[PDB]
RNA sequence: CGUCGUCAGCUCGUGCCGUGAGGUGUUGGGUUAAGUCCCGCAACGAGCGCAACCCCCGCCGUUAGUUGCCAGCGGUUCGGCCGGGCACUCUAACGGGACUGCCCGCGAAAGCGGGAGGAAGGAGGGGACGACGUCUGGUCAGCAUGGCCCUUACGGCCUGGGCGACACACGUGCUACAAUGCCCACUACAAAGCGAUGCCACCCGGCAACGGGGAGCUAAUCGCAAAAAGGUGGGCCCAGUUCGGAUUGGGGUCUGCAACCCGACCCCAUGAAGCCGGAAUCGCUAGUAAUCGCGGAUCAGCCAUGCCGCGGUGAAUACG
């Protein structure tokens, strides 16, 4: 039982920071604090280093993924 | 013509007017019965009138707003009880000893600090 | 005709203040609908009595605020003269409305 | 209640919800009343001073 | 640690407010914050003077400030200088042309918080505390009173082990309402603590 | 009872409306 | 009660039989303060009992109360070190006491599903000398008596 | 501030007694809820506590009518709607009322038992109020404060995380295990409170949460607001079941810069444990307990089933 409503958040930080890395075809990395920001179609492909508190964490990011929050992927706490 | 009395009881109030009839009662333009629908509390009400005798020989308009319904039908038992004595002050003598005249003081106790409601006091273990 | 609303903290403050307005224009103006009481607006504080912990004393206070009415009808001339700028409570405030 | 986070007066919030109340006389951000702008404990000593115009003590 | 204050006990009856001015919802916690920076300069002020009280009335915008002291001429200065910088320290504050009366008070040994502040100040220069409190309980006591009651905190003479003096004459019903006990406070800073004075002084009923 | 949240208990309880109970 | 010896409350005569003994087995059935409730299971009962009986339910009703009242009744008490039932007369107060709250027990206790039968058939079952309610009655007795060689332990 | 504990009791002055610590008074007999009052007494009084003075509830009255009403009448879009009137109900200021005063019985008294009249009867019910002192109680993280200690860091700013971890254990609660019940309709009866960029009538859209529009109220006058338990009718028929609503999969709505960690809410699907709970243990003496719903503070929103209050229905029992 998801939702926000009407306007998909993305903090722009990496958005326009990727939308326009795929110009000049891909990349390696881009770590973000902004775990914040849903994930969307034109970041398929990408590897993004997400904050988890004390670790940037490495995220290739896949079709199957693409609705899914940055922070869903970089796990917070250590757990036995 | 008219016989006028209150009644209070646990916070609600009501209006006894008796006038000489049958035994029809108005209340709030119902009914007695239409109005206590099945509270088989509802006979006590009128119960100071048949403690006279009365009841065959009078009617009543009654007007009712404040608290619940148990509450108004010992409103109407006061009120019913004054206007009778108002209509008769010999009606004391033998209408008084059962009570009938007196006014209910007990009303809900307040809520104090530290209770869960007025008494109920907390549940604490390992003491 | 005027409609007066007097509200305030003490009830002594605004019936010694509801009283300095009709009996003044009680000889100038109509026979006044006299000082009616409106209801009073109750505000609770409750507090925990001691700084740390304790959560079972508490004390409470409250700021009642009582309300008056008053409203003399004939808004006539010499009415608004054995009023108008002779007030003395202090601790009232007041509306007017007509 | 910290010199330096009193600093809440701070209009700028960057976003207004960030944006919290503070005891006025105590710095005391826990329990502070919004008709006082007062924490319980200075809202219930200035009560007892009667420098609380109106607020008297409730029994009933 | 029981008993509450004995004026915020007695607001009802014997004992008015230090505030009288009404507000809503809207105005009432500045008019409050202000009213209070107030007696904040005048307290931090007006402390030689000797300084009993400060009523505060309020009708629009008008300040009815009544600085209430033992020696009314510390408030007022060379032919009425310093009520006028200080009145006009105040309107400095809030822009509210504001009054500023002044009132003597017959009688300091009968105001509690005087008293307080008295044996507040003997106890930094360091006076004998039991000394300083049967002193003051007898200065009221003399000058009028049914009763009074002083009482001093912990670290009396700067020792370790904090105490507390008594010291009382005649009445003091604390419980009694219709009492009208005056009653006041004194701090007292010192080289190696706070010490805590307070004043009680019983004075007719009904 | 008051915590089947799709019944009329369930919505007064949560103090809340809906199908369940609708505003009159 | 360590001062006085609390006065027993009396209660309002019955609506319909203007019995005091009927409220009270009322108020035993009643749950929550539901007292209308309770009433009307009473009286719907007592038109159960008119029915299956020819007998008048009001005197079903004392009858059976009546056969379910305990005239003796063991009361544990400390003899250095050891507990022991007393057998001890049953005050007259008590006995409608338990006689009442026995009744309303055993009837829930029975298996017609809806309440006023349930009350029916054990108020008047009782009356027969038989029901559960008159089991425990005597399951009592025979606990005192029983147990006569501590009856010197008066108490 | 908590606590012994609203438990009474803790003391002083002078006199008297004792070498002295100290004692007497405050012990004793009667009586109270009370060191409450009486009687006695080498003591006579007093202070802090009891009590009383303050608040709420119960009966009545006097000013005072933008909330009561055919009470009585004239109009009727039968809505107290309009005219009209303060009687009534209320609203809120001020007073009256109870004193063991009266009668009987017992006392020496204080008082005790009982009876009348009274709304109320012997502290009418609830509250505020908690003595000298005890616990080296609690709080240096509300604040104040002596002393220590850090002063490109033990100060300050951000972005993110944590305070929301889990094999497991306990406290306090919530919702239940059902027929004195659950569901869906229809219909009744409250009290306190809160609301101008806030309550939000009504209307339309949507199963709905909610969106869009929009009247009204500075609020006894408009809104929150439905009262729920009840009452009436109907369904379920003893089953883990039309009991119970945990968990989980979807699809949405709000607040907010932003709901992954970590929001509440709605709708569909899912439909767990649980059949009344071992040893042990908590509350309450009556409008109390038990039940039912309602408001408020904090607050954008909310993890409140918590607190603090409000009113409806309304028991059982106390030999001792
Ligand atoms: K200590
Ligand atoms: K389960
Ligand atoms: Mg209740
Ligand atoms: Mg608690
Ligand atoms: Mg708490
Ligand atoms: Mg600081
Ligand atoms: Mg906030
Ligand atoms: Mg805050
Ligand atoms: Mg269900
Ligand atoms: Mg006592
Ligand atoms: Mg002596
Ligand atoms: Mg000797
Ligand atoms: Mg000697
Ligand atoms: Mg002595
Ligand atoms: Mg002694
Ligand atoms: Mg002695
Ligand atoms: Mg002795
Ligand atoms: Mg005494
Ligand atoms: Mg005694
Ligand atoms: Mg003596
Ligand atoms: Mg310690
Ligand atoms: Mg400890
Ligand atoms: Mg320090
Ligand atoms: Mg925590
Ligand atoms: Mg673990
Ligand atoms: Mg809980
Ligand atoms: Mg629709
Ligand atoms: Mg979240
Ligand atoms: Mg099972
Ligand atoms: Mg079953
Ligand atoms: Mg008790
Ligand atoms: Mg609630
Ligand atoms: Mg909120
Ligand atoms: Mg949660
Ligand atoms: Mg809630
Ligand atoms: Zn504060």
């Amino acid at each position: 039982p998801r939702s926000l409503k009407k306007g998909v958040f993305v903090d722009d930080h990496l958005l326009e920071k990727v939308l326009e890395l795929n110009a000049k075809g891909e990349k390696r990395l881009i770590k973000t604090w902004s775990r914040r920001s849903t994930i969307v179609p034109e970041m398929v492909g990408h590897t993004i280093a997400v904050y988890n508190g004390k670790q940037h964490v490495p995220v290739y990011i896949t079709e199957n993924m693409v609705g899914h929050k940055l922070g869903e992927f970089a796990p917070t706490r250590t757990y036995r | 013509e008219q016989y006028y009395g209150t009644g209070r009881r646990k916070e609600a109030v009501a209006r006894v007017f008796l006038r000489p009839g049958n035994g029809k009662v108005t209340v709030n333009g119902q009914d007695f019965n239409e109005y206590f629908q099945g509270l088989v509390r509802a006979v006590a009400a009128l119960e100071p009138l048949r403690a006279v005798d009365a009841l065959g020989r009078f009617d009543a308009y009654i007007t009712v707003r404040g608290g619940g319904k148990s509450g108004q039908i010992d409103a109407i038992k006061l009120g019913i009880a004054r206007a009778l004595v108002q209509y008769n002050p010999d009606y004391r003598a033998k209408l008084k000893p059962l009570g009938f005249l007196t006014r209910d003081a007990r009303v809900v106790e307040r809520k104090k600090y530290g209770k869960h409601k007025a008494r109920r006091a907390p549940q604490y273990s390992k003491r | 005709k005027i409609r007066i609303k007097l509200r305030g903290f003490d009830h002594k403050t605004l019936d010694a203040s509801a009283q300095k307005i009709v009996e003044a224009a009680r000889r100038s103006g109509a026979q006044v609908s006299g000082p009616i009481p409106l209801p009073t607006r109750v505000r609770r504080f409750t507090v925990i009595r001691g700084p740390f912990k304790h959560k079972d004393s508490r004390e409470h206070f409250e700021l009642r605020t009582h309300n008056r009415l008053v409203d003399i009808i004939n808004p006539n001339r010499k009415t608004i003269e054995q009023l108008m700028t002779l007030d003395l409570p202090t601790g009232v405030e007041i509306e007017i409305k007509t | 209640a910290r010199k330096a986070l009193i600093e809440k007066a701070k209009r700028t919030p960057k976003f207004k919800v960030r944006a919290y109340t503070r005891c006025v006389r105590c710095g005391r951000a826990r329990s502070v009343y919004r008709f006082f702008g007062l924490c319980r404990i200075c809202l219930r000593e200035l009560a007892h001073k009667g420098q609380l115009p109106g607020v008297r003590k409730a029994s009933w | 640690g029981n008993k509450i204050h004995p004026i915020g006990f007695r607001l009802g009856i014997t004992r008015d407010w230090e505030s009288r001015w009404y507000a809503g919802k809207k105005q009432y916690r500045h008019l409050l914050l202000e009213d209070q920076r107030i007696r904040g300069l005048l307290e931090k002020e007006l402390y030689s003077a000797g300084l009993a009280r400060v009523d505060i009335e309020r009708a629009a915008d008008n300040v009815a400030v009544t600085v209430h002291v033992a020696k009314p001429g510390v408030v007022i200065g060379r032919g009425g200088e310093r009520i006028r910088v200080l009145r006009e320290e105040l309107a400095k504050l809030t822009g509210k042309n504001v009054a500023l009366n002044v009132q003597e008070v017959q009688n300091p040994n009968l105001s509690a918080p005087l008293v307080a502040q008295r044996v507040a100040e003997q106890i930094e220069r360091r006076f004998a505390v039991r000394r300083a409190i049967k002193q003051a309980v007898q200065r009221v006591m003399e000058s009028g009173a049914k009763g009074a009651k002083v009482i001093v905190s912990g670290r009396i003479g700067g020792a370790e082990q904090a105490r507390t003096e008594w010291a009382a004459q005649g009445r003091v019903p604390l419980h009694t309402l219709r009492a009208n006990i005056d009653y006041g406070f004194a701090l007292a800073r010192t080289t190696y603590g706070v010490l805590g004075v307070k004043a009680y002084i019983f004075l007719g009923e009904v | 009872g008051k915590g089947d949240r799709r019944t009329r208990r369930g919505k007064i309880w949560r103090g809340t409306y809906g199908k369940y109970r609708p505003r009159k | 009660a360590r001062r006085r010896r609390a006065e027993v409350r009396q209660l309002q005569p019955d609506l319909v039989y203007g019995d005091v003994l009927v409220t009270a087995f009322i108020n035993k059935i009643m749950r929550d303060g539901k007292k209308n409730l309770a009433a009307r299971i009473f009286y719907d009962a007592c038109k159960i009992i008119q029915e299956k009986t020819g007998q008048e339910p009001l005197k079903v009703f004392k009858q059976a109360v009546e056969n379910v009242k305990p005239r003796m009744e063991v009361r544990s008490r400390r003899v250095g070190g050891a507990n022991y039932q007393v057998p001890m007369e049953v005050s007259p107060r008590r006995q409608q006491s338990l006689a009442l709250r026995w009744l309303v027990q055993a009837a829930n206790q029975r298996p017609e599903r809806r309440a006023a039968v349930r009350i029916a058939h054990e108020l008047m079952d009782a009356a027969e000398g038989k029901g559960g309610a008159v089991k425990k009655k005597e399951d009592v007795e025979r606990m005192a008596e029983a147990n006569r060689a501590y009856a010197h332990y008066r108490w």
